[PDB]
């Protein structure tokens, strides 16, 4: 079959050669997960993209040698366990 | 141990290495390499769930602050270090250059003659630079939060109060800690050197780590050298018994070779998956140790280290983790 | 309110199962795999495996038996690898669900019967109680847990000095308003005046880094004079 290697969106990663999938410069969490560090997802006019994979939300903690911080409400919080 | 090397095997390329003749005869089997390619795919599959599993505990990415007057204790040989490469601590990287590791596995000698017999390595999902990325996570929500990072939102707490509450925890009012503060620091950045140089001097520390990867190795090329059997046909060579003999006797020499290297698939493929569960078990031990020695204080005695378990310190290795328990 | 929060997260926990359709996804897969099993032993019985077919009675009803051996042999040879390739693969599924079967009477006897200590074993958060339900071929736990969220900062000091003596906290922190002293513990903010009988003495003064100057008030000095 070669009416996909017309491509012209072709990408190369350390897994080897992506046809077919647009590169962004973006960073999400996983969805399909390809290798060393990229994944891949159908969004947007709906495409297929391939993006490095995103940790998570980057927060720095205000720390300092006299400062505490207190919880002052709580939560009840009911999870699920399958096994 | 975490995990261990993701390998794929084709059949085809193996047992019938570029032939028709073969490829038609092997169609008489039925469905064994279907059965193969799955079993290979699952256990290349838990690899990753196995990674997963371990380092990501924590969904967000907390730094440490740029001022370091943490009361005198000094983390200076587990902290992230900005002036290389790769962000890493200098314990990875005597980590990293302890391990003698073999087939790398990324795009282009042995693993090449491996290579042409249809043995892949396929690359992990997670690289070694995020998984230094969840290791700094860890420890800077442990020095500058304690243990409510695993517990709901961070708040940050002064870190000899924060040791002060710690050894309220094992029974020794907190009144010792804060009129010996001094010689708890010293003591503490003198063990963490000794930690640095007994492990920069002893060679055959990381056998654990060692043991894994020479083990896959061995299972690889035992695999390859079965191709050099004859198994009572008159070659080894498939192309030699298709350029001398006519089909209605070379087919009776061709299945003789297909019995035996079929054999010698189901053989490895059986060691694979019972190496996966070892390593499983131990994948979940690991994810046991860091939600509950790291995120945590523990009681259960000598689970995090020989003692009263006070914090502890997780580090990447390769395919492996390594704690450094304080106590 | 925690009565309100309790039924209103079971409220949520009904409807999350009742409308997200991949939630039981770890025990439908152990299902599919059996039945997968089952499905290509049965088709192993389609192949020829170098014989003149796959059906033993068609042998049978062609052949005179000193080559109708000859191919049945063949037809038993490949039928047997097939069992002992699905027994193999049975007895190591079996060691993964006894593994799961161990965690989960580990979790029905310390979430359950009792209240766990291990962080992040009997669910997210601090943990309160547990309470188990069946499911086919599995166990679900619902993991009933405290999580707080509302902070705010204060400064704090690990010592008052009062009379030349460091005064601790018995159980708690000290904390600042902004300009007062109060004693609080540790998971909620309730602050209290630092007393005598919250606090404990030890040494004085001159050896703790960071102690900070304040006055400790005495529950029987204004009883006295
Ligand atoms: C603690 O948090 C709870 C909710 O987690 C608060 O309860 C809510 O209070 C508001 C008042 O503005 C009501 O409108 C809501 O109906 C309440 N929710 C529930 C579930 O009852 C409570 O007020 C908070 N308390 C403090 C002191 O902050
Ligand atoms: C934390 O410990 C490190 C130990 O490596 C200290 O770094 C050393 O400091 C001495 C003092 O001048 C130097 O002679 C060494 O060359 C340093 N070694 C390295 C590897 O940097 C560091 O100073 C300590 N932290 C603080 C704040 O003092
Ligand atoms: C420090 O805490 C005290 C707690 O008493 C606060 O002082 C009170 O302020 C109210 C007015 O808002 C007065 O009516 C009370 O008499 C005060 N208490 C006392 C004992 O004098 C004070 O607001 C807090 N500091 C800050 C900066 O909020
Ligand atoms: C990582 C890797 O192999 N990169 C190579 C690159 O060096 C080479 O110039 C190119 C030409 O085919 O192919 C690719
Ligand atoms: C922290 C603080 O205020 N300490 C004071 C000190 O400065 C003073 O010299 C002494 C004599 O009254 O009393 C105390
Ligand atoms: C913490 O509270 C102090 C007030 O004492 C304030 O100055 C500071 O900005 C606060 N920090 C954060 C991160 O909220
Ligand atoms: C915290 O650090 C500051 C440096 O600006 C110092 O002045 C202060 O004394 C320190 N506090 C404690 C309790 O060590």
């Amino acid at each position: 079959w070669r009416v996909y290697s017309t491509g012209s969106n072709v990408f190369q990663t350390r897994a080897g050669c992506l046809i077919g999938a647009e590169h962004v410069n973006n960073s999400y969490e996983c969805d399909i997960p390809i290798g060393a560090g990229i994944c891949a997802s159908y969004q947007t006019s709906q495409s297929i993209i391939a993006y490095t994979m995103s940790l998570g939300a980057e927060n720095s903690v205000a720390y300092s040698n006299n400062s505490i911080a207190i919880p002052t409400n709580f939560t009840i919080s009911v999870t699920t366990e399958i096994l | 141990p975490v995990s261990m090397t993701k390998t794929s095997v084709d059949c085809t390329m193996y047992i019938c290495g570029d032939s028709t003749e073969c490829s038609n005869l092997l169609l008489q089997y039925g469905s064994f390499c279907t059965q193969l390619n799955r079993a290979l795919t699952g256990i290349a599959v838990e690899q990753d769930k196995n990674t997963q599993e371990v380092f990501a505990q924590v969904k967000q990415i907390y730094k440490t602050p740029p001022i370091k007057d943490f009361g005198g204790f000094n983390f200076s040989q587990i902290l992230p270090d900005p002036s290389k490469p790769s962000k890493r601590s200098p314990i990875e990287d005597l980590l990293f250059n302890k391990v003698t590791l073999a087939d790398a596995g990324f795009i282009k000698d042995l693993i090449c003659a491996q290579k042409f017999n249809g043995l892949t390595v396929l690359p992990p999902l997670l690289t070694d630079e995020m998984i230094a990325q969840y290791t700094s996570a860890l420890l800077a929500g442990t020095i500058t939060s304690g243990w409510t990072f695993g517990a709901g939102p961070a708040l940050q707490i002064p870190f000899p109060m924060q040791m002060a509450y710690r050894f309220n925890g094992i029974g020794v009012t907190q009144n010792v800690l804060y009129e010996n503060q001094k010689l708890i620091a010293n003591q503490f950045n003198s063990a963490i050197g000794k930690i640095q140089d007994s492990l920069s001097s002893t060679p055959s520390a990381l056998g654990k780590l060692q043991d894994v990867v020479n083990q896959n190795a061995q299972a690889l090329n035992t695999l390859v050298k079965q191709l050099s059997s004859n198994f009572g046909a008159i070659s080894s060579v498939l192309n030699d018994i298709l350029s001398r003999l006519d089909p209605p006797e070379a087919e009776v020499q061709i299945d003789r070779l297909i019995t035996g290297r079929l054999q010698s698939l189901q053989t490895y493929v059986t060691q694979q998956l019972i190496r996966a569960a070892e390593i499983r078990a131990s994948a979940n031990l690991a994810a046991t140790k860091m939600s509950e020695c790291v995120l945590g204080q523990s009681k259960r005695v000598d689970f995090c280290g020989k003692g009263y378990h006070l914090m502890s310190f997780p580090q990447s290795a390769p395919h492996g983790v390594v704690f450094l328990h304080v106590t | 309110l925690i009565a309100n929060q309790f039924n209103s997260a079971i409220g949520k926990i009904q409807d999350s199962l009742s409308s997200t359709p991949s939630a039981l996804g770890k025990l439908q897969d152990v299902v599919n795999q059996n039945a997968q099993a089952l499905n290509t032993l049965v088709k192993q019985l389609s192949s020829n495996f170098g014989a003149i077919s796959s059906v033993l009675n068609d042998i049978l009803s062609r052949l005179d038996p000193p080559e109708a051996e000859v191919q049945i042999d063949r037809l038993i040879t490949g039928r047997l690898q097939s069992l002992q390739t699905y027994v193999t693969q049975q007895l190591i599924r079996a060691a993964e669900i006894r593994a799961s079967a161990n965690l989960a009477a580990t979790k029905m006897s310390e979430c359950v019967l009792g209240q766990s200590k291990r962080v992040d074993f009997c669910g997210k958060g601090y943990h309160l109680m547990s309470f188990p339900q069946s499911a086919p071929h599995g166990v679900v736990f619902l993991h009933v847990t405290y999580v707080p969220a509302q902070e705010k900062n204060f400064t704090t000091a690990p010592a008052i000095c009062h009379d030349g003596k460091a005064h601790f906290p018995r159980e708690g922190v000290f904390v600042s308003n902004g300009t007062h002293w109060f004693v609080t513990q540790r998971n909620f903010y309730e602050p209290q005046i630092i007393t005598t009988d919250n606090t404990f003495v030890s040494g004085n003064c001159d050896v703790v880094i960071g102690i900070v100057n304040n006055t400790v008030y005495d529950p029987l000095q204004p009883e006295l004079d």
